[PDB]
RNA sequence: AGUCGUCUCGGGCGAGAGCCCAUAUCGACCCCGAGGCUUGCUACCUCGCUGUCGGCUCUUCCCAUCCUGGCCCUGCAGCAGGGGCCAAGGGUGGGGGUGUUCACCCAUUAAAGGGGAACGUGAGCUGGGUUUAGACCGUCGUGAGACAGGUCGGAUGCUAUCUACCGGGGGUGUUGGCCGCCUGAGGGGAAGGUGCCCCUAGUACGAGAGGAACAGGGUGCCGCGGCCUCUGGUCUACCGGUUGUCCUCCCGGGCAUCGCCGGGCAGCUACGCCGCAGCCGAUAAGGCCUGAAAGCAUCUAAGGCCGAAGCGGCCCCCGAAAAUAGGCGGCCGUCGAGGGCUCGGGUAGAAGACCCGGUUGAUAGGGCGGGGAUGUAAGCGGGAAGGGUCAACCGACCCGCUUAGUCCGCCGCCCCUAAUCGCCCGAG
RNA sequence: GCAUGAAUGGCGUAACGAGGUCCCCGCUGUCCCCGGCCGGGGCCCGGCGAAACCUCUGCCUGGCGCGCAUGCCAGGGACC
RNA sequence: CCGACACAGGUGCCCCUGGGUGAGAAGCCUAAGGCGUGUCGGGGGAAACCCGGCCGAGGGAACUCGGCAAACUGGCCCCGUAACUUCGGGAGAAGGGGUGCCUGCGGGUGCGUAACCCGCAGGUCGCAGUGACUAGGGGGGCCCGACUGUUUAAUAAAAA
RNA sequence: GUCGAGGUCCGGGGCCCCGAAAAUGGACGGGGCUCAAGC
């Protein structure tokens, strides 16, 4: 007989092409009864480690253990749109979408330069860097009529879902000015309840503390670090050819048999590696910190920023998340998180674990 | 419960790196009669195509005796690895490494053949094989 | 969560890093970095380097 | 290629062997087949060339199933065995001699299955065997010489025309143009597979020896997708030591693989670390209920309930060229929304493309500060084994000013400098 | 001794050999299992500027066929 | 000059060679002399892959027809050196220790405190002192041919 | 010995069923067809 072995690489992530957009998309949402927005967004900052008393079931329960964590900076999101979905012939179809009128912006870090007063920024100016075509002469009265029409459609019952359109605020943390516009689902079983939940916070700011719970599992969605064009040895993990090969060692030997008289798509080849849309499952949210600081035991507060700052990143100044393990993406990449969609049967308790040490030493 | 005091095997919370492949030479750290052994296999291990079986601290391997007493040479024995040169991480995150690659000859059930163990014995191996830790003089 | 002390430079290093070396006679050494470990094993004198805690003792002995 | 004598695999009958008992198991003598995986037979295609065996690399398929999932009979007490049924999602490994396929052997393992793809794969590799030209031995021949007899040596060419697959771009169409957010028709997945330990339990069973299972916990290995906090490798950025020579000597430099050696942050990596649902629905073998044909009986003829690692869904990746060529909000047209080149840089990169910034300014440089890497600079003062007219002076090296000096493909603050000017397309 | 043998020499042999062959210490990326770095190509821009080769063309599954079809039959799919 | 060429071949390297290190006409640096014409340039974290080179944790031939390739050793001085033997050899067998710089003495030849060479004592620095360069890995059986030498210019260097 | 209408056997004829396992995905020419669009 011959020798058997599993094939090189997985066919479940094909085509291995560049991501359609740098902003991740979410295809599936968890089913929940609590009325809350199902996820959040942030920017990847860096990695560090802690020592914590383990609370998850297993052999090392109750013993102090090492744990790598990733810090994700999450300035509050701006809720500025509401979208309604009806049931079409082949799936959900959006029926209407209402956004709030322009309002003054107060969290913009304006600075006095030589001459001229404060810039006095307003909304629809930062949003213009993403949309570029915003309503003109839009008034609170017209916004109220549109919201009333959407509500009337909900009462009639043509609407089967409602979602919240939010925008990031990188100018708060001084990362950049162009925001990311995303759509988020709201848990619950009542369309009216979801609509009221979105309406009460239209035009407002939402913080990660009001959304997510410490110690719960999450799914992390991002675009992985790009590697450019890579050969089959790195892309699919094939074996190097024999050292006596005079035509090269980092290539596939045979790319197919005589019949079929074509190259099958399953043969490993060089191509784009990295910068792929990926989803990671069951990452625990260790802790949530406010204003770049983490409280430990009601009398100690530490700065999560390591000495000298995060490598290739500034200083954390806003609310942040501590995610156990590693997350896909590069530094400053936009990261989306949602409640875990397939959690294990025996999940860890929904509370912050006992933390005994947090590393804040220089990471460069 | 079963095998209350007669148990021979234990559980360790730390999994040392498998840094000793097939064909490695280990020093026998007890007075069983053998001095140097060579790994020819690892039990409770499944490999893959063209992959050599590897083992680390606290692992039982099949070895052949290369140096020792004439009644022990050219014999196929079972040995538990107690010291390895390659560093491995513990629960607190610190790495630990030893001075040499040392093993203790035991029966297939885990009962040591010798009467005393010479040199330090790794904590992971000591908890994995209770009989070894009983006769070990230094545990680290 | 206890800071260990390097056996070469004499300084404390944070939990979760560093390494521990065990000699065949049971003595235990702690190394904060591969640099300190390599210097200790190659035999560089720690009493001549101003960045080592042993340098203070050496200078006290020399007066 | 045709054929199946032969080969591999089945079936019909039942002489019997099994303490009685043909069918738990083996099944004589005969008889009927399937496959094209052994060999042979024919000489139908190919001699103005279709490059061989074995091995390595890589992809895929069949079931006559080796293990994993579920069952039936037993001459099945348990632990195990023998025979058979459904089932191809996954696995089926490492070594010794030999060119070997095969076969034999070793230590593990759940098992270490048989085959097809031009005896898959030389415009992918290697060239050990075979099958030229050189040579030796044995045998045969008067001889030249020969041997499906051994033996040593004996070359592997390529700028891709079309198509194929992997990734990357410009267009047209989608009944006017543009920006943003979505839907998911269809395609792909193994994204998971499989051991062991504790307990049940020294319990059921069994005279004893021995010795389960449901449920409940823990963990290893193989496979897959990510990351650089820890560890390790590299680090021709950088820092230090040192040899030969040259720039006259000091400092500071060139060359000698980065001259060599030790350390080394960022980056890249693995030997490092993190993540990978068991539930629902219909079924195969099989176990049953009701029930007549056939007043009884009967799992089947009609009907009904359960029942697999197998099928469909939940999950993940691609996805408006999905020709029924989609939905919604907004801006624009019947001068003009929007965009491109140019500008400063990378969360990106072979060209394209993509992403941030562009005075609505901290994008890069520069200045200052933080953090880090080496390891205490030049200069001066002193000491130094000794020499020296035991004077002056020379002297490797050591101590103090000195956590110094040098450097940073990391961070923060400050508009001082450059992100300017300009050009072009564009629906009607 | 299928089928060795004594000048088509027999047996042995120190020294010698880029001859064939087996083993041991040491050594190592041959391998487990591959990962970094440097210089030259590859890639893009400005120039000089060919050749081998070429019936016309050129998507697949099952078939018929001089018995292994891009072009034939029935189906499938495919904008350039 | 010949090879169709402003051809990496051959004819002709045919005759000659300052300084330092060093046994050296070796390697490396450098003076004189010559050249930038072994003649297409520019860009780039601008990839995959190929050719040439450096390094690689733990293991150490488990790779493979076969340790192919690579790696170890390496100069000099002093101890020490086996089987066998044609007594010449094997042999640099094997194996072990040392090696820089500074200070000062002693010795050989020498008229010389000129030049070359050989020792001694002390001090001291580094992971490493033949620090770059130059520069053997070693041992034990068997077959064949005694040896040095010759051969199929263009697939066989051999036991022929 | 009680019910109280056809059962018992054999040899044949027509259609159908079991016997009936293969390798790129696929062959009644295809779609499909059941008092047929089969015999
Ligand atoms: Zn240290």
């Amino acid at each position: 007989g011959k020798v058997h072995r599993p094939r090189r690489g997985s066919l479940g992530f094909s085509p291995r092409k560049r991501a359609k957009s740098i902003v991740p998309r979410i295809r599936s949402w968890p089913k929940e009864t609590e009325v809350r927005m199902l996820g959040f967004a942030g920017y990847k900052a860096g990695m560090t480690h802690i020592l914590m008393i383990d609370d998850e079931p297993g052999l090392t329960n109750g013993k102090e253990i090492f744990m790598p964590v990733t810090i994700i900076e999450t300035p509050p999101l701006r809720v500025f749109g509401i979208r309604a979905y009806r049931m079409g012939y082949l799936g959900l179809e959006t029926a209407t979408e209402v956004i709030v009128p322009d309002f003054p912006l107060d969290n913009y870090p304006a600075k006095e330069r030589k001459g001229k007063p404060k810039p006095k920024m307003t909304f629809y100016k930062l949003l213009e860097r993403r949309i570029a075509t915003l309503p003109k002469n839009y008034t609170q009265e017209m916004f109220e009529q549109k919201l009333g029409q959407l509500e009337d459609m909900i009462k009639e019952g043509e609407i089967v879902d409602v979602r919240a359109i939010v925008a990031t605020q990188p100018w708060v943390i001084k990362l950049k000015k162009k925001p990311e516009v995303m759509e988020y689902a709201i848990g619950g079983t009542s369309v009216e309840e979801k609509f009221n939940y979105i309406k009460e916070k239209l035009g407002k700011e939402l913080r990660v503390g009001e959304v997510l719970k410490e110690g719960e599992l999450l799914d992390v969605i991002a675009v992985t670090k790009g590697k450019g064009t890579q050969g089959p040895v790195k892309r699919w993990g094939i074996k190097l050819r024999a050292h006596k090969d005079s035509k090269g060692r980092r290539k596939v030997g045979s790319i197919g048999p005589w019949h079929p008289a074509r190259v099958m798509w399953t043969v490993p080849m060089a191509g784009q590696m990295g910068f792929h849309h990926r989803t990671e499952l069951n990452k625990r949210l260790i802790a949530i910190g406010e204003n770049g600081k983490l409280k430990l035991d009601e009398n100690t507060e530490i700065e999560i920023t390591p000495k000298g700052g995060f490598p290739h990143y500034g200083i954390v100044r806003s609310d942040f998340m501590m995610i156990a393990g590693s997350v896909p993406g590069a530094i400053k990449r936009i990261i989306r998180v949602r409640p875990a969609i397939r959690p294990p049967k025996k999940k860890p308790p929904v509370q912050r674990p006992q933390i005994t040490y947090v590393s804040v030493e220089s990471k460069q | 419960a079963k095998k209350g005091a007669g148990a021979t095997r234990g559980v360790s919370a730390v999994r040392p790196t498998r840094a000793l492949p097939v064909g490695a030479y280990l020093t026998v750290a007890d007075n069983s009669g053998a001095k140097v052994i060579q790994i020819i296999g690892v039990v409770e291990y499944h490999g893959t195509r063209r992959r050599l079986a590897s083992a680390g601290v606290g692992d039982m391997v099949v070895a052949t005796v290369k140096k020792g007493r004439p009644d022990m040479r050219h014999q196929v024995v079972r040995a538990v690895i107690i010291r390895q040169r390659k560093e491995y991480r513990r629960l607190d995150g610190m790495r630990v490494k030893f001075e040499d690659n040392a093993a203790v000859i035991v029966t297939p059930e885990g009962v040591p053949r010798g009467t005393e163990i010479r040199g330090p014995v790794a904590r992971e191996a000591a908890e994995r094989w209770v009989r070894i830790g009983s006769i070990a003089s230094i545990i680290v | 969560a206890r800071w260990n002390v390097c056996s070469y430079c004499g300084k404390p290093f944070e939990p979760g890093t560093g390494k521990m070396y065990v000699r065949n006679d049971g003595r235990v050494l702690f190394f904060c970095s591969r640099k300190c470990e390599r210097y200790y094993f190659m035999g560089r004198n720690p009493r001549k380097l101003k960045w080592t805690k042993a340098y203070q003792e050496a200078r006290l002995q020399r007066g």
